[PDB]
């Protein structure tokens, strides 16, 4: 696995000695060919996952993160480029530190054989993300946002720290395939029912669950494009990825323990795609959609079927992509128009005709339209839901109706109508803004080809 | 100089002598008081230290060339005399500078006698800058929070220092001054209010030259008496040095004041008390701007000896 | 324990409650402070004595010398404290606030 | 309203993070008497000295 | 004062504490304590102010009360056991006296009060000794009583600390305040294992010497005792309230900072010990260190506050002085985490 | 086009 | 701007804890929630019902 | 943190008045030299924990 | 209330220094140079030659190695009349039922 | 000190409910003498008066809630005859949580009150059953 | 000049170099974890003549 | 360039040395300490 | 590379860290022990030295 | 106290004669390199906090710096060695001189015992 | 600052601060009812459609039928043209 984590390093000392007219064109050519090389982790074995070493190993469900987090890398290099343009050389080279620490630490969680250095380097991707929010931040609130996203994490993490302990000190190794071959089930005394809520709660924060989901709006909204990137791309996926990893240990309990968290992401999303529809800020709106597509994995993490499991990765790739490719095309418009007002910028198609296809693009895959990774995932999370209970399918379709609905609305609103008339210092699109969106798209729409590969382990 | 010279045995008594003494000489505006303070420099083999500028500062660090007003001061004092009821605070932005730039020069003056033994004639000091801040509240220049900016700056930081030990005020008429004034023939001199110079001159005689009585002589010379130095200068010799604190003083005293003076960020450090009045405040933008462009300047990016810029070499070994 | 040894308990006991429950001069707190260490003597001077602890016969000496040292140092800080504010009053003790 | 404020801008808020902190700040405020008397915490220390000793024998 | 004076009185300090660490009898280790106390006045109250009195007072008063319960309690002890080894006290009651008065000295809460007023009153240099130097001894004689340490005393002093030391940082806006409540905390935090594993306090210990160390000599190298002072810095030395902003989030914990390390290892011992409970609630009221911590870095570099016009001033001059040891200190209380394992060293 | 910056109101808070 | 910051930002500010607001905000909050779960625990244990005494058709149900 | 030095350099500089079994000034006896020296026997290098 | 800079003017629109910009920098130079490089390494190469790399990956998911096994278990199965899966993942003869 | 716990404790559950209270009762009843004691030293009264009602406020508000807690969960246990529930507990420890709130006349302090309290109660019944050791004795 | 190249276009190498050090460390890992090379109940075989191991 | 001359100037020389040899000291001691230790292991395990 | 290799490492894998388990279960058992008989090298609270004893003729006979 | 109190522990010694029969760390032991690293970030830190060239200023203190840290590290690398033997060797001895406080349980294939199966459903 | 939302407007001379800052006449201007739902001063705008606003006057913003610094209508989202239409209906 060194041979991704070593290059990630490297690429520090060449930003701090990189010549200021070159810091970004070397970050960017070092971190593509960074994620060419994780591309090789995608040939994932049949039944054994690639345990590279003691400390490092990947399976069908981290490799693929694996290689989302090198790939957006260089567009998050790409969008701050813009805003970023005006600062000192040594805070640029700052940011793009922090950016290349946060890859670092994520590919060290998406690998970690330990849970403990998992829980350890899960963690430490809070402060690369509480620096980017709260310094490269323009509004006011960007300080009490990185209060809340860090406050919600730790409250969660640290129940989490000691239930691992616990679990070390008890079963004696903390390591996910000794974890997995000593598996014992657990009974339902209030012990083992606390100690299941330690192990799930810390990642039912990270990836937002109705209730907990108040620090996501305001760390997408007061954040960086970049730090929005990230948060809604990698961040929310570290908890479902944790999750699905800890379930291992938390079972027949999880039969029992469900219910709750069950029935509040299954109302969650309902609310959450209403919420959206109606929203007067672009960021907030995206943010709340993003709450609705994780409270869709956290259904298919609890039910624990193998279907809900394969859609579950399909959906976080997916949405890693979308999300990431909204908040994009958002701060585009934001930088135009200094405002995140949904209805301050109207008819935008006809002075940007090619930023509306990327608009029109990225909303339909937020809608799942096949055969787009998207409705995979949502249609295996739908079916294995089905199964679970008849019942759900209400509440299902009704959220994909609401989904569509509030896309389209953001879409008509944003793209669409009579231009605003004031406004007039809407530039033609910049060749990067349509590079990046167009890395955004096209490697979904190739997924699609081959979607074996973001199926997760349980293909 | 450190703790460490201190133990070794380096006693600033020692070095001191009779001729060792501060000598400030004080007045209104044009009162010609650098003229005799620089005889009585001459005349005494002390040194005398030119009245702080608003580059006084840049002239002691750096290659002593003056730097741009916005890096270094942000105050006008040809604006004062223009408009001193002006809206951006230069007046009391003014006075604040020359405040510290006078501690600087107090300091600085110290240092030399602490070190050298020369005694230091200096034109007016921190002692007499309330002087002028009076007059401008006196005339409506500034506003009273100004005032007790000032008041809380200078109790924090003139106690740390010893009064001078001979106090000359040469005591020049405001209409003299004025006629001295229009044949001196700046014109933002020549706008400078006859109010302003009769507040002056209210402000040294009912508080200056009576405090600094107390402490020590205070030797008021007429016009025509300035003028005569070598009497100045004999009534210097004749004062008794037992006026002023420096009689009461001893090694390890003067150890603390010595160790104080060199370090000119301490001199200065409640220059920068954290009361936010609206002239002396600078934006937080602006400040990441000007303090960008201050580190730009050739000679002020690195500490003194490792700017290669300005041809500094061997830093890898340095 | 012997009833003696139960008394000069007690005294130390009811001297240190006198220190803690101040009134208004600090001078009374340094009396009850240095009573305790009366009362310590007294107590160690008795143990040594019975236990006929021949080597530990210094030990009460000692404690007296640093006694009364933390009690030169105590009435120095009353002066101090008594001289900037012209009475020894606890009350006067409030600038340093929490 | 029922959503976006009235739940999630709302009672959400005031049921988790608005309480604890509110709570915080309390005792912070209660910790923090601001107070600085000797005769005050040395009575306290007083009392803890006795409760210990009977809790705790 | 002068510096002959002053080297003396330092080195008798650390003679004291060396003492306190080096003898088997408990009248010198009461020696000891007392050689402290007496030449820790005078360092308190070097810069002679009303304010330096008033905190020499207080914690002359203070860490009197507490020799004297202890050489009463050890009086008992010999009562009891005829012995004046340092172990297994044999008297129950002197051994609650002597962690009352343990604790008192080290500023364990509710004998908390005076460690925010003296450390407030005291100068920098006086604060970061009195905050790490004098936490030695009284430390070390837990230590090597912690056998005979009722746990259950000890342990709601510990937890009683942690929540006080949170509560009061969360109020105050003075920095020397601000780290002496943190302080009681962390304080709290090293005497919760006490019962459990002293190598583990002794890993708190001295990865809190290295913070508070550095977090002081930062502060003595910004000379800023207020929020608003802190702040200003970043005008003039952008790098000091960095590095700042890096120690405050090891004093919080995050990983993976060199904080992480004494409470990891804390909850590991006391999980191995069966209580679950108790560091489960000490890591969430640590929370509110953090939430302390972070405001002071949101001031400090996060953000940047208003500067006046003076500073440009500041700016033409340099630091004369330098502290040699201050980057040795922030790496290694900041990028420690990796060297877990040598634990075992301590032992 | 400037990222908020702490005026003096909000250090006044402090 | 007015509108959009009262819409989001000043929504908590002026909101008190009336009575009304107390139980119109349970209603709506745990109410649904409740809801769900007991017609979902309902299905949930007829289907486990029929399971246990095998009358469920699982014929070809190799897919969950 | 009992930093044994007096072990380490074998210097004795208050193990003297530790107990009262050892010797004293003049050879003057304990009041309980006798029991002390039983129990410092019994006890020596088995253990605080088996000691108690 | 401070003096501050003007609020800083509606950022430069890089097409007005040069109207060949491409975004990126400033320098029309290493704009371009970016731009090569963002479309070069982005399209060319990961976007081509990785999604290349990942169609041809060999298949060690053993798919095609599950299909021929089942063919030949199914002549087998069907060959000898046994049934083409058993009722059991396990044999009973090894399971010591309690 | 323990001895007040161990009578609360030796009362059977569901059992001698009146006893139950009593000693329930006794218990916060120390406890708010402890706080009084605390506010008083740390807060002084200024009368002599104000110090004695200080203390009887602080006692009977504690004393009430630990009664209601005591007789509440007991009863809860009578009725429905489960002793080892920790619905019971909870169901004490929000109805002291609403008396809190009536002492302190706040309905929004009695309403936190009685959330807290409650799962706090429910937890120690859960500990008192599982075992859950909130001072360890050092075993490792 | 190549040297003015090389002088400003250095760093691009570090992070290449980076890869290969990486092949080698994880390279270096595989070796220490070879106790098994042919002891698996399922890839069990004879050395084939001319082979030190069979590098599993 | 600067009106006062640096503080450093030219490098100190000695102190430069003296740094050097501290470092090269340290290194040889720590090589040949390493050196012993290792022909001590396999002297006292075969 | 072929797939006997990744088995075989994770074989080797697997036995270490499981022998690592059994190693940390078998040290918890084992301090609990020493620590509450005091039989083991561990957890040995020093006692009084039977050196410091003077056993020279006293002056009282009955010692 | 754990092994604080072990007998024949030599009071103030870092490391005994009884280490050298371990392994001595290697100079390329990777903790070893990360201390070198610590050193070396000092030494940066060091040349940032005194306004000089980070990465270019006193080449001979950022060495100094590196091999203090290699050199000091070294040693403790040693001692944490020897600790965890000492903890291996004296946990193997006392099983061994316990045998009836470590009995070796029954081994039982999974085909004897007996695992109660929870559906997911 | 002051040109913000506020609270519920108490005195009269509140509810004329707040009118002014709205840009309502005094007359007009009607706050929410002070129910505790977090409306606060926020002008109570009648409740109809922008689709029923005049399409012959010429307004600032033509798709939204709507004038530069008129008051916004709290649910005007809702009331947008291409939503919820509160327009009279024949029968």
């Amino acid at each position: 696995m060194l041979k991704i984590i070593i290059p990630t390093t490297m690429l520090l000392p060449m930003t701090w000695m990189s010549k200021h007219n070159m810091i970004w064109i070397n970050a960017t050519v070092h971190s593509l060919l960074i994620s060419l090389i994780s591309l090789s982790l995608l040939n994932q074995l049949g039944e054994n996952s690639l345990n590279f070493s003691l400390t490092f190993f990947s399976d069908s469900l981290s490799a693929p993160l694996l290689v989302l987090t090198t790939w957006l890398l260089p567009l998050m290099l790409m969008a701050s480029q813009s805003h970023l343009s005006k600062e000192t050389t040594t805070r640029k080279k700052l940011y793009i530190t922090m950016l290349i620490l946060l890859q670092l630490f994520l590919i060290m969680t998406f690998t970690a054989t330990e849970l403990i250095l998992f829980y350890i380097l899960f963690e430490a991707t809070l402060v690369p993300t509480l620096i980017i929010i709260t310094r490269w931040g323009n509004q006011t609130e960007r300080l009490n946002a990185g209060l809340y996203f860090l406050f919600y994490t730790l409250a969660g993490s640290l129940p989490l720290l000691v239930a691992l302990v616990y679990i070390q000190n008890t079963t004696g190794s903390l390591n996910f395939l000794i974890i997995h071959y000593w598996s014992h089930p657990l009974s339902n005394s209030w012990s083992n029912i606390f100690m299941w809520l330690a192990c799930i709660m810390a990642f039912m924060v990270k990836m937002p669950l109705y209730g907990l989901h108040l620090w996501l709006p305001k760390a997408h909204v007061e954040a960086p494009i970049a730090g929005s990137m990230v948060l809604a791309a990698v961040l929310l996926k570290l908890g479902g990825y944790g999750m699905m990893r800890i379930t291992t240990i938390l079972n027949p309990l999880t039969n029992y323990m469900a219910y709750p968290f069950l029935m509040l992401s299954m109302w969650g999303m309902i609310m959450t795609s209403s919420i959206c529809l109606r929203q007067t800020d672009l960021k907030s709106l995206i943010a709340y959609s993003s709450v609705s597509h994780m409270a869709l994995v956290i259904v298919a993490i609890m039910i624990q079927t193998p279907w809900s499991f394969m859609g579950a990765t399909a959906l976080m790739i997916a949405h890693g992509l979308t999300s990431s490719m909204l908040f994009c095309l958002a701060n585009t418009n934001y930088e135009r128009v200094h405002s995140r007002t949904m209805i301050l910028a109207r008819g935008l198609q006809t002075l940007l005709p090619l930023m509306a296809t990327w608009w029109l693009m990225a909303s339909l895959t937020n809608l799942a339209l096949p055969p787009s990774i998207n409705l995979i995932g949502e249609l295996f999370i739908i079916t294995a839901s089905f199964s679970w209970s008849n019942i759900t399918i209400i509440l299902m379709g009704m959220n994909m109706m609401i989904t569509a609905l509030y896309s389209l609305y953001m879409l008509i609103t944003t793209q669409r109508g009579k231009y605003t008339h004031h406004i007039n210092n809407i530039k033609a699109s910049f060749t990067r803004e349509n590079a990046l969106m167009a890395l955004h798209i096209l490697p979904l729409l190739l997924l699609t080809l081959n979607p074996k590969m973001i199926l997760g382990p349980l293909y | 100089y450190g703790p460490l010279a201190f133990v070794l045995g380096e006693r600033t008594t020692r070095k001191l002598t009779e001729t060792s003494k501060v000598i400030t000489v004080d007045g209104n505006i044009c009162s010609g008081k650098g003229r005799l303070a620089r005889e009585i420099a001459e005349k005494l083999g002390l040194r005398h230290f030119p009245e702080a500028g608003i580059h006084y500062a840049d002239s002691t660090t750096g290659d002593g060339k003056p730097l741009d007003v916005q890096l270094s001061g942000n105050c006008s004092l040809e604006k004062f005399y223009d408009d001193p009821k002006s809206n951006d605070g230069n007046s009391y932005r003014l006075q604040s500078w020359l405040y510290a730039s006078r501690l600087l020069q107090y300091a600085d003056a110290l240092e030399h006698l602490l070190s050298t033994g020369q005694g230091v004639v200096l034109e007016r000091s921190i002692y007499s800058d309330f002087v002028f801040l009076e007059a401008m509240y006196r005339q409506g220049f500034i506003r009273k929070q100004c005032v007790e900016h000032y008041n809380e700056v200078k109790k924090v930081t003139a106690c740390e220092y010893l009064p001078p030990h001979v106090v000359v005020y040469v005591d020049v008429p405001v209409p003299e001054i004025q006629s001295r004034i229009q044949k001196k023939g700046n014109p933002h001199e020549m706008k400078i209010t006859a109010a302003y110079l009769q507040d002056i001159e209210n402000a040294y005689k009912k508080t200056f030259l009576p405090e600094m009585s107390e402490k020590c002589e205070v030797l008021q010379y007429s016009a025509r008496e300035a003028e005569d130095a070598e009497k100045v200068v004999e009534d210097i010799e004749y004062l008794k040095c037992d006026k002023g604190p420096w009689p009461d003083q001893d090694d390890r005293t003067f150890h603390r004041l010595r160790m104080l003076v060199q370090n000119k960020l301490e001199v200065l450090n409640y220059t920068t008390i954290p009361v936010y009045l609206p002239e002396i405040t600078i934006g937080a933008h602006q400040s990441d701007r000007v303090f960008q462009k201050f580190t730009e300047l050739p000679g002020r990016k690195y500490s003194p000896g490792y700017n290669e810029d300005v041809g500094d070499k061997w830093i890898w070994l340095k | 324990m012997p009833l003696v040894y139960m008394n000069i308990i007690m005294a130390f006991a009811i001297a240190l409650a006198g220190l803690l429950m101040y009134r208004s001069h600090l001078m009374s707190s340094l009396l009850c402070l240095e009573g305790m260490m009366l009362s310590l003597f007294i107590m160690s001077t008795l143990i040594i004595l019975n236990t006929h602890f021949t080597l530990a016969n210094m030990m009460p000496i000692i404690l007296l010398v640093f006694a009364a040292c933390e009690a030169a140092l105590g009435l120095s800080l009353l002066v101090m404290v008594s001289n900037t504010y012209g009475t020894d009053y606890v009350q006067n003790l409030n600038l340093l606030q929490c | 309203k029922s959503a976006s404020s009235l739940l999630d801008l709302i009672w959400l808020e005031t049921i988790l993070p608005k309480t604890t902190s509110f709570i915080q700040m309390k005792m912070s405020i209660m910790v923090s008497n601001q107070k600085g008397l000797i005769k005050l915490y040395f009575l306290s220390f007083l009392i803890t000295i006795m409760i210990s000793m009977t809790l705790f024998n | 004062m002068n510096p002959i004076i002053y080297t003396t009185l330092i080195m008798t300090v650390m003679s004291g504490t060396m003492l306190v660490m080096i003898s088997s009898h408990w009248l010198l280790i009461w020696i000891g304590f007392e050689m402290n106390l007496l030449a820790m006045i005078p360092v308190l109250m070097k810069n002679f102010n009303p304010r330096a009195t008033e905190a020499a007072t207080k914690y002359f008063l203070t860490q009197a009360t507490a020799s004297m319960m202890l050489m009463m309690a050890i009086i008992i002890n010999l009562l009891y056991s005829g012995q004046w080894t340092i172990t297994k006290m044999f008297n129950p009651v002197a051994m609650t006296m002597m962690t009352m008065a343990l604790a008192m000295k080290l500023g364990l809460s509710p004998f908390h009060f005076w460690v925010p007023e003296v450390t407030q009153g005291i100068s920098l240099q006086a604060g970061l000794l009195l905050l790490t130097w004098q936490k030695l001894a009284p430390l070390s004689v837990l230590c090597q009583i912690s056998q005979s340490i009722n746990p259950n005393l000890m342990l709601t002093m510990a937890m009683l600390s942690i929540l006080i030391g949170g509560w009061g940082g969360l109020n105050q806006t003075q920095l020397r305040k601000i780290m002496a409540y943190s302080s009681i905390a962390h304080m709290g935090w090293m005497t919760a294992v006490l019962p459990y594993n002293t190598t583990m306090t002794i890993l708190n210990l001295l990865i809190y010497i290295t913070m508070t160390l550095a977090m002081f000599m930062l502060l003595i190298h910004s000379s800023a005792t207020t929020t608003l002072s802190l702040s200003h810095t970043w005008n003039k030395m952008p790098v000091i309230t960095s590095l700042m902003m890096v120690t405050l989030l090891s004093m919080g914990g995050l990983p993976p900072l060199s904080g992480f390390m004494p409470k990891w290892m804390i909850i590991q011992e006391m999980t191995k010990n069966e209580s679950i409970i108790m560091p489960t609630l000490m890591a969430m009221t640590a929370l509110l260190n953090l939430y302390f911590y972070m405001r002071l870095a949101y001031s400090s570099s996060l953000t940047m506050f208003p500067s006046t016009n003076n500073m440009k001033m500041k700016w033409q001059f340099e630091h004369t002085k330098q502290m040699k040891l201050l980057p040795t200190m922030i790496v290694l209380s900041t990028l420690v985490l990796p060297m877990t394992p040598a634990l075992s060293s301590l032992n | 086009a400037r990222q908020w910056q702490p005026d003096v109101e909000w250090a006044e808070q402090f | 701007i007015r509108w959009t910051y009262a819409r989001s930002a000043n929504i908590y500010p002026n909101f008190r804890p009336t009575p009304k607001t107390s139980l119109l905000g349970a209603l709506f909050g745990i109410g649904p929630l409740f809801f769900w779960y007991y017609v979902f625990k309902t299905d949930r244990d007829k289907k486990e019902k029929l399971i246990q005494e095998g009358k469920l058709d699982q014929t070809f149900n190799i897919s969950y | 943190p009992f930093f044994d030095v007096q072990k380490r350099l074998g210097l004795d500089l208050d193990r003297w008045m530790t107990i009262q079994s050892a010797e004293q000034p003049h050879k003057i006896p304990g009041r309980c030299h006798a029991f002390e020296k039983e129990w410092i026997e019994c006890a020596h290098g088995i253990g605080g924990i088996r000691a108690e | 209330i401070r003096l501050q800079e003007d609020p800083d003017p509606e950022d430069e629109n890089l097409y007005e220094k040069n109207p060949d910009s491409h975004g990126y920098d400033k320098d029309p130079i290493v704009d371009l140079w970016n731009m090569r490089v963002v479309f070069f390494f982005g399209f060319s190469i990961v976007l081509v030659l990785g999604s290349t790399f990942v169609a041809y990956l060999p298949d060690y998911r053993m798919q095609e190695w599950a299909r021929r096994e089942a063919e030949r278990l199914v002549k087998y199965r069907e060959a000898n009349g046994l049934p083409l899966m058993e009722s059991n993942c396990f044999d009973p003869n090894k399971i010591q039922l309690p | 000190a323990k001895t007040l716990l161990h009578k609360y404790s030796d009362i059977p559950e569901g059992t001698e409910c009146h006893r139950k209270a009593y000693a329930s009762t006794s218990i916060g009843g120390a406890t708010g003498l402890i706080v009084s004691a605390y506010s008083i030293a740390l807060k002084p009264p200024a009368s002599f008066l104000e110090g004695v009602a200080r203390t009887g406020r602080y006692t009977f508000t504690s004393a009430a809630i630990g009664a209601i807690f005591g007789l509440t969960s007991c009863i809860s246990a009578q009725v429905r005859e489960k002793p080892d529930d920790p619905l019971n507990y909870f169901i004490g420890g929000c109805a002291g949580g609403l008396t809190l709130g009536a002492r302190t006349r706040s309905y929004g302090i009695g309403a936190a009150a009685c959330a807290y309290m409650g799962l706090t109660a429910a937890l120690v019944k859960m500990g008192q059953l599982e075992g859950w050791q909130v001072f360890a004795e050092p075993k490792v | 000049n190549v040297l003015q190249i090389v002088r400003d276009h250095w760093v691009h190498i570090l992070v290449p170099v980076g890869f290969v050090f990486g092949c080698y460390l994880d390279r270096r890992s595989d070796e220490k974890l070879t106790a098994f090379r042919n002891k698996s109940l399922l890839f069990k075989r004879e050395l084939r003549p001319n082979e030190e191991v069979t590098w599993k | 360039f600067y009106i006062r001359e640096p503080p450093h100037g030219s490098p100190d020389w000695l102190k430069v040395g003296l740094t050097l040899g501290t470092s090269v000291f340290l290194w040889i001691y720590l090589i040949k300490q390493h050196k012993e230790d290792v022909l001590e292991y396999k002297r006292r395990n075969g | 590379d072929g797939p006997e290799k990744n088995y075989e490492k994770t074989m080797a894998i697997l036995q270490i860290e499981a022998e690592k388990a059994e190693l940390r279960l078998k040290e918890l058992e084992v301090r609990r022990l020493m620590r509450a008989r005091g039989d083991g090298p561990w957890y040995q609270y020093p006692t009084i030295d039977k050196a410091l004893i003077d056993h020279s003729p006293k002056t009282t006979p009955d010692n | 106290t754990m092994m604080s109190g072990r007998p024949g522990r030599v009071p103030l010694q870092f490391l005994p004669n009884e280490a050298r029969s371990l392994p001595p760390p290697k100079l390329t032991d990777p903790r070893l390199v990360y201390m070198g690293f610590l050193g070396y970030c000092s030494g940066l830190i060091d040349n940032a906090i005194r306004r000089r060239p980070v990465v270019s200023a006193g080449l001979h203190r950022q060495l100094l710096y590196v091999t203090s840290f290699v050199f000091f590290g070294y040693y403790l690398l040693k001692r944490q060695d020897y600790m965890y033997a000492l903890r291996d060797h004296d946990m193997f001895a006392y099983v061994k001189s316990h045998p009836e406080d470590f009995p070796e349980k029954d081994k039982k294939t999974y085909g004897e015992i007996l695992e109660e199966f929870h559906p997911v459903r | 600052k002051d040109m913000f939302p506020g609270p519920y407007p108490k005195t009269p001379e509140e509810r004329a601060a707040a009118a002014k800052k709205y840009n309502m006449r005094v007359e007009d201007y009607e706050p929410y009812p002070d129910d505790g739902m977090g409306y606060g001063d926020y002008p109570k705008l009648p409740d109809r459609s922008q689709q029923e606003r005049d399409p012959w006057y010429d307004w600032d913003h033509p798709d939204l039928r709507l004038n530069w610094g008129e008051p916004i209508h709290w649910d005007l989202d809702m009331y947008i043209r291409n939503r919820v239409d509160t327009s009279p209906t024949p029968v």
